[PDB]
């Protein structure tokens, strides 16, 4: 059992833990900034000892993402797993769902649990050991009583669940944040083993400092739109890359003079790559880095491709790009803005808003340090469920009823207490 | 709990009002500890309810990851969701935050 | 004190230009918008070293063929493959750029990594020159808006 | 303005009856009533 309460310390200093990992990130790249070609290696503007310092701090740095998945295994997977276990376990009972409406291939994610009903420790966290001969006797009626009640059913090896724990490794792999930390580990191993790219796990501070998180998530907001756009885009330079295939090759010379032995570009396997690398992130359109007319028969031909290029790529297209991504900005923004307005404005629950809670001095904050104040619904509802079931007043049993009946009209819909009266 | 309610439900009432002015010091240790919350008893009318917070689970919820499970449930629900199944969606969040909020206490 | 530091030397007696903002009342609001998004702005100027360091690793690592200021190589050719030095070089050449970085470095003309190296010049230019730049460009018209 | 001509359709299809023009809040007094009046109620295809 002092594993366990070691496994304690753990989960009571989990983000601490984590951004003194990054702190450790931090250093290790700060030194990796002093290389030198020779094979490779470090001078010293710094103490005698800063490479076997090198050797400490991988370690070091490893050590602490393995103890910090150990601490985030011990510490939310509990939690998602009993999300996880309630939606089914409701799914079961309110549905049917393996027992009447029979979920399709589609949705894997929600077809991964087939392989759980006849497992023992299904209700592990769900507060109710008496699912199974519930729906049993709520269903086994009509689709036979010995099919549905058969479908729900070196010592220590020999006392746990094992399918169960396949399927709980296997909903513990799709969350993000165990992947993420996974990931982290991974790369904390490979650099130890070659520490040129440790450098990786800079990428925490974007996932860390919660307004860079807002700049990451700009980047996937508008995936289809962007995606798209950038096809739009390559299918211009492509129709370009056949138009200056078959009329106007006689103008690409990388070479100096051409005398000097002359490379062409006008290849469509070629043309291609040359007009993307060059053409796209060059800001005089194509003029620059190409030969320019002086009095040749195609010349007005040739300007006005090149001015039809300018425009439709860099004056237009690179303009969308940048709109769309200033534009998921903005969004973005006005989203957290919007939060932190209807946080101030509004009751979350009689949802009636400030001025009314104001003809009162300093009232709406009354209005939300005695009268709704989220946190004593939560406390209540634990009060209930502490309780015993026999010392319930009328309203008591009330809302316990109106919860097991799951149908929600005690809440108060616009009809604060207040309004009620003069 | 009965001189609150009495308080409460009955204002503007002198005999009462001074009673509890001469009840003001034990009100004063116990208004961290009662709540008081509004629903409708199917009476289709407002009724007031009150009751008791234990010390442990409100001074183990407040502080240690809770407060970011809350501002994630805060911003899920106020940024989208259907009108009427907002507060469902509270009543999920305030099943698995109990559930947290054990799991926090057995620690 | 300036006053005072210019009647000495009056080289820096220039920096009472500063008044114009402390005192003109429009100005002054040009130059509040200067430090309205202080905690935005510097982390996001911190990414944007982060993002330019991680291609200082890549370029250390396999690119390094490529450095030459010099002209034609014979002439006493510099590189820039130290990792301190390297990235001060795609600090003030890079990203004052404008062209990205294949302005001013060698170009791929049929070697091994031609497809890898294009793949780099792109990717530099959208993540920075694209993106992150117009960034900091917004993020001070909107403290202006 | 194009985008906010799309989101500004996508709006007023989900705020308003097409044909009695009301509202979203009236109909929400009740609980999930709005869709009911526009599950029951008007709902465009049955006039045709
Ligand atoms: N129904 C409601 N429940 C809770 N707060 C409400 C409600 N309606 C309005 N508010 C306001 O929202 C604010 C909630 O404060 P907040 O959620 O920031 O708690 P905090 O402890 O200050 O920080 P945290 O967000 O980390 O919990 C309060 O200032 C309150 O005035
Ligand atoms: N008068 C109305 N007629 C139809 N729909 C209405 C009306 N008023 C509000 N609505 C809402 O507009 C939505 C109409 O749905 P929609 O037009 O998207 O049909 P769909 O079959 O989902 O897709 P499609 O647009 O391809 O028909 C409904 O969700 C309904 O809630
Ligand atoms: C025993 N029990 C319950 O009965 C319960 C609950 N949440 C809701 N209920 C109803 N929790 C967390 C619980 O432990
Ligand atoms: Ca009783
Ligand atoms: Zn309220
Ligand atoms: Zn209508």
């Amino acid at each position: 059992a002092y594993q366990q309460k070691l496994l304690n310390y753990f989960a009571r200093n989990f983000y601490n833990m984590r951004m003194l990992a990054l702190f450790v990130a931090f250093a290790i790249n700060f030194i990796l900034l002093f290389y030198k070609v020779s094979v490779h290696y470090v001078l010293e503007e710094s103490s005698g000892y800063m490479e076997p310092t090198l050797r400490i701090l991988a370690i070091l740095h490893t050590v602490i993402s393995f103890f910090c998945i150990i601490g985030y295994y011990c510490l939310k997977v509990p939690l998602v797993i009993f999300k996880r276990e309630k939606e089914v376990a409701r799914k079961l009972e309110f549905d049917g769902l393996y027992i009447t409406e029979q979920p399709s291939e589609d949705d894997i994610k929600g077809q991964w649990d087939r392989l759980v009903i006849n497992t023992q420790s299904f209700p592990n966290n769900y507060w109710d050991k008496f699912v199974k001969r519930k729906v049993m006797d709520k269903y086994g009626e009509f689709y036979g009583r010995d099919r549905i009640s058969e479908l729900l059913g070196s010592a220590v090896l020999n006392s746990i669940d094992v399918k169960y724990q396949m399927w709980k490794l296997g909903v513990v792999f799709t969350d993000n944040s165990f992947l993420y930390l996974a990931w982290y580990m991974t790369m904390s191993v490979l650099g130890h083993y070659n520490n040129f790219f440790f450098a990786a796990h800079l990428l925490d501070i974007a996932m860390g400092f919660k307004t860079l998180r807002t700049i990451l998530s700009s980047v996937t907001h508008n995936g289809k739109q962007l995606v798209l756009t950038v096809g739009l885009l390559a299918v211009v330079v492509y129709l370009y890359t056949v138009v200056a295939f078959n009329f106007f090759r006689k103008f690409y010379n990388k070479s100096e003079d051409g005398d000097t032995p002359d490379m062409k570009c006008d290849d469509m396997l070629t043309c291609y790559m040359f007009h993307m690398y060059v053409g796209v992130r060059a800001g005089g359109g194509i003029g620059d880095e190409i030969e320019d007319p002086a009095g040749d028969e195609y010349e007005i031909y040739r300007i006005i491709f090149d001015i039809t290029f300018f425009f439709f790529v860099i004056v237009i297209l690179l303009a969308i790009i940048q709109g769309l991504i200033i534009d998921a900005f903005g969004e973005l923004r006005d989203q957290q803005e919007q939060v932190k307005e209807d946080m101030e404005t509004k009751c979350f629950i009689c949802g009636i808003g400030n001025d009314y809670f104001d003809t009162v001095p300093h009232g709406f904050e009354t209005h939300t340090l005695q009268e709704h104040n989220l946190a004593n619904y939560l406390f209540f509802l634990m009060y209930l469920i502490n309780k015993d079931e026999t010392e319930h007043t009328g309203q008591e049993s009330y809302v316990w009823k109106m919860y097991q009946e799951r149908c929600w009209e005690f809440f108060p819909a616009g009809d604060c207490f207040r309004k009620q009266y003069e | 709990v009965l001189l609150t309610n009495l308080s409460e439900h009955m204002p503007n009432d002198t005999r009462l009002q001074t009673f509890l002015e001469l009840a003001e010091s034990v009100l004063n240790y116990f208004q961290p500890f009662l709540g008081r919350i509004e629903i409708m008893g199917s009476a289709k009318r407002i009724e007031r309810v009150y009751f008791e917070i234990s010390e442990s689970s409100r001074t183990q919820w407040e502080k240690p990851q809770v407060k970011e499970s809350k501002r994630q449930f805060i911003f899920d629900v106020v940024n989208e969701g259907g009108e009427k199944e907002k507060m469902e969606l509270f009543v999920n969040f305030c099943e698995d935050t109990i559930f947290e909020m054990q799991l926090a206490a057995q620690i």
